């Protein structure tokens, strides 16, 4: 436990910054009393300054104990400048590093295997309308991967952002744009399955390319539209102990606000899609099995893969957003953040991998997949 | 104020 203890640390200084009375400040140094308490020339100088950690614990802790809770938070942050700076004088987390790994496969799956969907598509596009769905959601996804190395570069580092605010509100905003995206153009999808089964008629009279256009180009505009009020809330924040560069969300004393995010994001991105979209591929299920499966199929495994990865994101943002900053559990999500966003971010490679097995289920790639997405 | 997406 030497991270650990530091993390101990870190957590309740955080705590006694968001402390509710004088109690929860003398509980907080208490166990920050014995972390650092639980922590050769080099051995009696890291010795030393834990000593000095030990004694402003201690001074703090008479204070808390008077009942002076406004000074014995200043005393906290003094706290916090001293243990910098021994800190400094002398690691990341497990899910940081999956969330790395992941950034990279989904970065190199996404990139590659997109880019050659595109090409694929973009042969076809304006003679077939599955190219065009297929093709949409591709540059969808392919646009959002653009994104991952800088996420990754910014993760390698310690969350330090030296790429200025503007980048800070707009790249981590791509894979919110990637899901109302793939989520608005995959339900224009599964309206145009349903009416080629129930209503082939609508279909003889109605399909030409340029229907199919202006379907995407609404999807995109509600997809951008959706996007920029997160966008908009995003800050970056410079920290001084150790010195770097935060990027951000800020719903600062507006907690509400937060909450209201995570349930509308919840409600529109992933719930109301869930039983629309179910019941579609329910009712075309069952008549199909009651009775072009091929690309089906393709479309149900990704319609179902948007759930799959979405599911963590959505489940830990409404808990968190349900709970109090200075829960354990809070910190804990707060934590693992970066490892669901990655997991949701899998959408942005796994079509292609499920074009490549489906035409493997088939029997070169370009020319499976030409035949796969027509 | 929460660094990343939450
Ligand atoms: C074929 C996709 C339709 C999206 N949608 C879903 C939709 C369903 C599943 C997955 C994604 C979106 N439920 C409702 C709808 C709701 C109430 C009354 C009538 C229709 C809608 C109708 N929406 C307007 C619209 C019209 C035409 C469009 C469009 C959007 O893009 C493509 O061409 C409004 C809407 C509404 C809720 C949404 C939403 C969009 O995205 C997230 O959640």
């Amino acid at each position: 436990d030497l991270e650990d203890n530091w993390e101990t640390l870190n957590d309740n200084l955080k705590v006694i910054e968001k402390a509710d009375n004088a109690a929860q400040v003398k509980d907080a140094l208490t166990k920050m009393r014995a972390a650092a308490l639980d922590a050769s020339p080099e051995m009696k100088d890291f010795r030393h300054g834990f000593d000095i950690l030990v004694g402003q614990i201690d001074d703090a802790l008479k204070l808390a104990n008077e009942g002076k809770v406004k000074e014995a938070q200043a005393a906290a942050e003094q706290l916090k400048t001293t243990r910098n700076a021994y800190i400094q004088k002398y690691t990341l987390r497990v899910p940081d590093i999956l969330a790395l790994v992941i950034f990279a496969v989904v970065f190199l799956v996404g990139v590659l295997g997109n880019a050659l969907v595109v090409w694929v598509t973009a042969f076809e596009a304006k003679r077939t309308i599955n190219a065009i769905w297929f093709l949409n959601l591709a540059v969808a996804d392919f646009l959002s991967c653009l994104a991952l190395p800088i996420l990754f570069t910014s993760i390698v580092q310690h969350h330090h952002w030296p790429f200025g605010g503007a980048a800070c509100s707009i790249l981590p905003s791509l894979i919110l744009l990637n899901m109302y995206a793939s989520i608005l153009l995959l339900a224009t999808i599964s309206a145009d399955r349903f009416l080629l089964v129930f209503k082939p008629i609508w279909c003889q009279n109605f399909r030409g390319a340029g229907l199919a256009w202006i379907a995407c180009a609404v999807a995109w505009g509600l997809a951008l539209l959706l996007t920029i009020p997160s966008f908009l809330y995003r800050v970056v924040r410079e920290e001084y102990f150790p010195p770097k560069v935060l990027c951000g969300v800020d719903y600062s004393h507006d907690k509400r606000r937060e909450r209201a995010v995570a349930i509308v994001r919840l409600v529109l991105g992933f719930l109301w899609p869930l039983l629309t979209l179910t019941i579609c591929y329910t009712f075309i299920l069952l008549r199909t099995w009651s009775r072009s499966t091929k690309t089906l199929k393709v479309v149900v495994a990704v319609v179902a893969s948007f759930f799959i990865f979405w599911l963590p994101y959505q489940v830990t943002g409404i808990m968190m957003s349900f709970l109090e900053p200075s829960s354990p559990t809070f910190l804990l999500l707060k934590k693992l953040d970066s490892l669901c966003v990655s997991f949701a971010y899998i959408n942005c490679c796994i079509n292609p991998i499920i074009y490549v097995v489906a035409g493997q289920g088939f029997q070169s790639l370009p020319s499976l997949l030409r035949n796969v997405l027509t | 104020f929460a660094p990343x997406w939450r």
